């Protein structure tokens, strides 16, 4: 059978010397497909471990005394905290590029584009410029919503307009999702029940701007759902793009299991959903059509960044595995035509992302 | 405050 997705293992950090019990959430980030870092204790050393994709086998071991790192998207520059005190270094400068003490622990941080970290107190969310003398500024002040939940994510759209802070909890024995979307314009919080998201630019045919998108995908005990919203006032002249909402479908022996990340595709305008215990799917990003489910393993999938290559997304496992799915170019049309049956798609997709094989429908 | 990482 041809698939409209292809799998790629690109690493087994075993292989490397990292320590399984350093493979896990709190202690390796990858916040790009360009490094992987991994903070392990060897003797009574704290070191940093830095990955460099383009040469993976010559990982580099630096000792830390940081309670966090996280590497830049783009470069060789790192964020290096413990409790209150944040500083920045140019790696291959030996140099610390800039430094700020908090009057809070921060509880998560991220990159969220080539410049800037976020900052998650228990109550603010932070944007820290790289630019000049720039120090932390809030955002906004947490919804009670998110309060004693575990911070997961936090992402923007492309204008940095958009917010959303991800917790989850323990509740009625499940893992909910406590999201907090905000308007840097409107000054206003929603708090809204999911699990994962994404931002993505989108434009509509027969509009001269690209609409601003909000996915999110949530297990409520209403099911799973996907859900595809402009967020803001369309650009004038533009139509509205309509609002979709979706099925998400769990089996029943995976009765608890629930999403945990989402990436949107630019080039083919798809989303890929990886869930807790291993489940992909894909989604059309115009009109929320499912297009593929299928099990990647047992495993717990932990970290995702977008796989720029392949326009996919790359994560790694408990087991130490970097693995990639991106959509398979050659099939995705034939797949849809033949195995979905659904030509109009098909058809749609093809011409909308330069795809072959709806020649022949 | 001292460096959170030390190079060679």
């Amino acid at each position: 059978q041809i698939l409209p997705i292809r799998f790629q293992e690109h690493l087994q950090l075993q292989n490397l010397g990292i320590n399984p019990a350093n493979i896990g959430f709190s202690t390796l980030t990858m916040e790009s497909d360009k490094f992987i870092c991994i903070r392990e204790k060897v003797g009574e050393q704290a070191q940093v471990v830095i990955i460099d994709m383009n040469d993976p086998s010559n990982p580099i071991r630096r000792p830390i005394s940081a309670d966090s790192a996280i590497m830049n998207p783009a470069s060789k520059v790192i964020a290096l905290k413990a409790g209150k005190t944040l500083q920045i270094f140019n790696i291959e400068m030996k140099s610390k590029m800039k430094a700020h003490t908090m009057t809070d622990d921060v509880t998560f941080w991220k990159w969220i584009s080539l410049n800037t970290v976020a900052l998650v107190t228990d109550n603010a969310v932070y944007h820290w410029s790289m630019e000049g003398e720039s120090q932390p500024v809030k955002m906004f002040d947490r919804h009670s919503s998110l309060a004693g939940c575990q911070i997961i994510n936090y992402r923007t759209d492309a204008k940095q307009k958009w917010l959303l802070l991800t917790g989850i909890s323990a509740q009625q024995n499940r893992v909910v999702g406590a999201m907090q979307l905000y308007s840097v314009d409107r000054k206003v919080s929603q708090p809204i029940e999911g699990h994962a998201a994404s931002f993505a630019q989108f434009k509509m045919e027969g509009n001269a701007e690209e609409s601003t998108l909000f996915c999110f995908a949530v297990r409520g005990q209403a099911g799973g759902k996907l859900h595809i919203i402009e967020v803001g006032t369309p650009p004038t002249g533009n139509q509205p793009f309509p609002k979709k909402a979706v099925d998400v479908f769990f089996p029943p022996e995976a009765q608890n299991d629930f999403p945990v990340a989402m990436q949107i595709s630019e080039k083919h305008d798809v989303v890929f959903l990886i869930t807790k215990y291993g489940y992909i799917h894909l989604y059309d990003l115009e009109t929320g059509t499912c297009i593929y489910m299928n099990r990647i393993s047992g495993e717990t999938i932990f970290v995702t960044a977008p796989h720029e290559a392949t326009a996919g997304i790359i994560g790694v496992n408990r087991k130490g595995q970097v693995l990639s799915v991106c959509v398979e170019e050659e099939n995705i049309i034939p797949y849809i035509t033949n195995v979905l049956q659904n030509p109009d798609l098909a058809l749609r997709m093809a011409v909308r992302n330069n795809l072959a094989g709806a020649e022949e429908l | 405050s001292v460096d959170l990482i030390t190079f060679d």
